[PDB]
């Protein structure tokens, strides 16, 4: 029967479980480099080593 | 510890007596405040498993979507969710008693679960590949009448003849004229040392009022009542006017 | 805080000064927008539980496919997607007050369930093989008459037995003539300083109006008025042209 | 032992004798309490695969969201949770014999599942990749009335034909008045051991009024009847009386 | 943008300005296309919370069965599917203001599942053990007459004081004859300014024809012909040949 | 292209030329067969929105329960059974034109989800808290006179006046004599080398019988005709023996 | 399968001339004549013959999803809809599609039905994509489809669209030529399939199969065959075995 219904249910789930550090592999060393910056901006835990 | 004054309640009484030795399957059918569980609890009293566990269970309470895995149980890995494996009731009641409450309301796709648990015990868990071999002793309460149901096309044929091997009927506390008197003075008992009232006995007229007023209540209906008299009550005794406003 | 002028309001005030000790279930009736919330709140302060939690519930929201879920708590592993322990209401509320409010709203196959959790008040968790008791105080508000409701078969009569030990019946404020100018008061003095009005005192002329409608939607009704008129207030006194939306 | 003392019965029975060495599903539709059961098991045991497990499984008793996952089962990693692979109950009955009690109750994917099985010869697992292949001998019991199921479409008619290519129709109890008298003598004695209660048999009146009742449970009616009269019942004799309360 | 000539809209405009720093939930009521939203809008902005964010949502474009779910949000494992801890569009709009758009199509079972978040704003999630405190000033709007929906029958009573401390009426357009010719200006400089159109005005036949027809669309039905005129002009001046739609 | 010949069909044309510069939505009424759909392909080729896509949808075939699924989408969290989020129709149509089929067989009920969205443009997901806006055009066809469902209480005025800003009236094919001949030479053309029949035209006798027939199933029913003669001819010209079909 | 009577003859070369014909075809006749037999036929002999012949039968359909069969749905589309599902025209994409008993569908369904045959192009419950396939229609018909229409229980368009090419097969009760070549062939292939040794029916007990008239028509046949085969303990039947079942 169509509907959209909320409920306990018992059902088997599919395995998923993938797309995770995936998208770093197709990715050239200058895109990477700039996905690494977002990180190092979003993250105040991250530090890249530098020369100054 | 009850109140079994009435003749039919000891002719009650005499056959949960006689079906000590018996393992069938008992059914109780009455109207509400009758004593249900009691006759339940008394049956399980006297039976040679009255050490073992006793489980009692409403019908309406399980969802809809797990009732085979609440009476039933699974391995684990059955499906997404069991990571550990459970026993189910009937495996709770196995050697005891299983008692269930309001059986009428159980719906109809839920009813034929238990055509061949309740014949021969024997079921396969949710994921269980080897068969389960338990003995169980199950009662059956109901507050409508299970022939009406089985005629009208609400309740399975053959669950009636599986569960209504024997048959007992509570009669109303309206024709138990004379066991009203002997529960109106123990629920006294029951509600003032409870309460650290003053009131020992219950005036002439008042015990007149209660057996003229109909209890459709029952049991429940009588101590609700007197157990309000005896919370609005002055004096070392319950008047007509303590109780007349109520019944 | 509140007021209670009326002389009939006064009984209902020595009733609920009269069970403070009593622990039984509590049932209200009464017309909307009368204070039924209040009188169980002030039902609560006075009892023994007054530092225990006021767990007030709407049961005429619940979802349905859920509702046992939503008032008996689940373990791990009772379904999919459950990968944490869970309570409901009755064990959170344990040892306090639950407050079922519109108890008339809940559909018949929701008012089966409780049969067995309201007298003993035990009864096991979704995927939970241990049995569980509570004490707790359960109080009901409701607005249309049970009575009338079992009669016709809409309500489940014993779930209305098993309720109805205490039962509270708010008369309008139509028939409260006693209270309508304390109350006016009382909401004018409330409603003055919220919003810096200079208002001060009502016309006597508007103190006759008042006396003359007949209030339909009884105190929350009341209030509203009196809220307009210090919002649309320009003099310090309100003058019976300012009352006319009861005319 | 079972007692077969009527010319219909015993012409079923040696239809059962026939039959019982071929290799095509059975259809087996009667009233309640006839003895499917015991009919499929006598078909079972008078076969030469009767040293084979006889696989009986009810079709209510499995859920939908793991029915291909019961009776086809299902292999390591194709679900979460899965943490080893797990055998169906249809290569459990690999060379031997699977019971489908009340098949009636089937949805309609499941009957096109089965049917699909029981056609191809050959089936999958859940999440496996190769094919398994079983020798299994398929009989399945209902009571409900299959040209009501397939007129309304609740049963696919080729699954129908194909399960029901052989039909067998076990008379009423009421049309099998001859057989009446040994079965009850069979219960009789067979609790009088059970429950330790003296008895010889019944009298005249008691045997007219057995063979007057209008049974509707058929065998397991009469037999609860017997029951009752062992356990209530102290004489070596049972009197018309003792029995017609019950009727 | 909005124009206000008619003495009416000039008393609603300042009731408004007087009810500028009140937060109590306002009902408006009209017909189709008169400007209920316009004044909500206004209302919204002249208000404390000019700029908090202003949510509107229509009722009716919620499903039935997770209706509790958009309304409230939910926690983790409430139900088959709640993967994560959600908020609902009441605590979407903490701090502002909530426009429930056309709630006379609202159905009754609806409409008792939000009488406490109103009046308190107190609930409780689906799966949520802590209660929830919201702070958002409710504007509804309908095209019906909710004083008479409440004696019908078609409306639940206790949402209607609920939602009646304050009430708004706005008058149809076919009676708000000082605003058939600004809004008719003003329509047409917009649609002749967006479709580089170069009409700059309406002729005097064409003004008598736009204030003697009986506009039932209102505004809005005053804004379509203004359009269809616009896109069909063929002059620097609009005569009555082009409104040949009106009579 | 699209032959078109009658005088009613070159200013159909024309009128569509003048609004394609329009953004309004449009309302397309007529009979069934009229080429309402042809008419709104010619409109959105015509329009600035040629090279966006066009959804053409018939809406007398969505279930009630996905309504608001399928216009709207859903979020992870929405319902049960749901794992990814999905996008609407609207925003499926978004940057482009959306046509609607057989408008005026919309339920009454489902009619107030779409009272906000052409208006507004904005809208929230099931289970989601973000409004989306779009920029989509509403074409809608319907074989039913809105005004009349109007009048009968059986359509939302408002949801007309949303759509009733641009109208179209196509006459049925009975007032199209002028415009039989060349529909019935391009279809024969068609279906010649379709099916490689190699037809080229028809006798007297035929052109006499299909321009004399006041077609009710109009072009459709024509190009039937047509198509069945083809199927059902080896001649060079169809006469009128082979158009049986007709009455 | 057996076709002798000359009716059967000219059926087969009826069938045999709209083999090249692409059009649907509706037949019609009795319970258990082979409309499905005389519809694979049509398959085999066309140009579609290694395409699939996907049979269905529109009484079993529950109501409330019919949809959901018509076009499919997607994952998460609904409750219950844990993966995508294909209808049975997306199974038949350049195949041919059997609906079989088509006078029994409910009037709404069938107003749903045939806006798909036209247009040829459906959207999945669920999907955003529009779908487009290419079928053909093969309808059977268990009772008098015109009287049927005649009654309003049925669409004078749809009877049109599957009435371009219309067969009707002549019951089992008017073919009494073909039924000692059926009872052979049936009593062959049981003898063969349950490893019994049996010859052939007697003298006396062919007279019963033409006084049976056959109401339940082959399907009957072959069902009392396959009962008499099972029971048979001799090479040849008589007619008591088979005067138990008649
Ligand atoms: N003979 C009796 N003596 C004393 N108390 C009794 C007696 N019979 C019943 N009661 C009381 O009646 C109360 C109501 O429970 P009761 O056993 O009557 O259930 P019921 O209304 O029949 O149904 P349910 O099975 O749902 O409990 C019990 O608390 C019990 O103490
Ligand atoms: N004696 C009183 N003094 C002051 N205020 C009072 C008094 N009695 C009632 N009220 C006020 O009446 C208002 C309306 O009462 P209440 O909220 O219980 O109405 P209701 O609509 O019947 O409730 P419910 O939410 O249970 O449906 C309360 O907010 C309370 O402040
Ligand atoms: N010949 C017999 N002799 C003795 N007892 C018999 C005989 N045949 C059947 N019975 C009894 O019949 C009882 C019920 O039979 P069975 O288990 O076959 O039920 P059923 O007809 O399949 O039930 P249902 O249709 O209600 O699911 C058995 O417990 C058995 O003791
Ligand atoms: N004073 C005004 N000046 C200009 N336009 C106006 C004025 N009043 C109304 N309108 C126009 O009326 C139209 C409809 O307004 P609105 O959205 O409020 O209608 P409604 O049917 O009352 O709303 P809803 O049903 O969504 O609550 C708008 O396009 C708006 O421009
Ligand atoms: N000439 C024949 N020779 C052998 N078997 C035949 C013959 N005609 C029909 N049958 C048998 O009849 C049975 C039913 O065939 P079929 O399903 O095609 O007929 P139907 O019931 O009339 O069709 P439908 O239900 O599809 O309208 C099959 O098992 C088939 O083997
Ligand atoms: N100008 C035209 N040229 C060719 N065919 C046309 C023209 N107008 C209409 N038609 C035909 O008429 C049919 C009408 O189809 P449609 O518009 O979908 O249904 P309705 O007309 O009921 O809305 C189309 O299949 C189309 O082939
Ligand atoms: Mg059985």
């Amino acid at each position: 029967k169509q509907g959209l219904q909320l409920r306990l249910s018992q059902q088997l789930a599919m395995t998923p479980q993938l797309q995770q550090a995936i998208r770093l592999l197709q990715l050239s060393t200058l895109e990477l480099q700039q996905e690494l910056q977002q990180a190092l901006e979003s993250n105040p835990l991250l530090e890249q080593i530098d020369t100054h | 510890e009850y109140v079994f004054e009435s003749p039919k309640m000891k002719e009650i009484l005499e056959k949960i007596k006689k079906i000590s030795c018996a393992e069938c399957p008992v059914l109780i059918t009455g109207e509400s405040g009758v004593g249900k569980e009691v006759v339940a609890r008394l049956i399980h009293k006297l039976s040679d498993r009255s050490k073992e566990p006793f489980v009692a269970l409403n019908v309406a309470s399980i969802p809809r979507d797990i009732f085979e895995a609440e009476l039933f149980g699974y391995e684990k890995g059955a499906f997404t969710g069991a990571v550990s494996s459970k026993e189910g009731f009937f495996e709770l009641a196995d050697g005891g008693t299983l008692f269930l409450d309001e059986i009428g309301e159980l719906s109809l796709e839920a009813q034929a679960k238990l055509l061949r648990v309740i014949e021969s015990g024997k079921f396969y868990r949710l994921g269980g590949r080897k068969e389960i071999e338990v003995n169980v002793r199950i009662l059956a309460a109901t507050n409508r009448n299970i022939k009406e149901l089985v005629k009208e096309g609400k309740f399975r044929e053959d669950l009636y003849y599986r569960l209504g091997v024997i048959e007992i009927e509570i009669p109303p506390l309206r024709e138990r004229k004379e066991d009203i008197i002997p529960l109106a003075n123990h629920f006294l008992k029951k509600f003032s040392r409870k309460y650290a009232k003053e009131v020992e006995g219950f005036t002439k007229s008042a015990q007149e009022l209660l057996l003229s007023y109909p209890w459709y209540g029952n049991v429940r209906e009588l101590k609700n009542v007197i157990e309000r008299a005896v919370l609005f009550s002055e004096g070392k005794f319950i008047d007509r006017g303590e109780l007349s406003c109520l019944v």
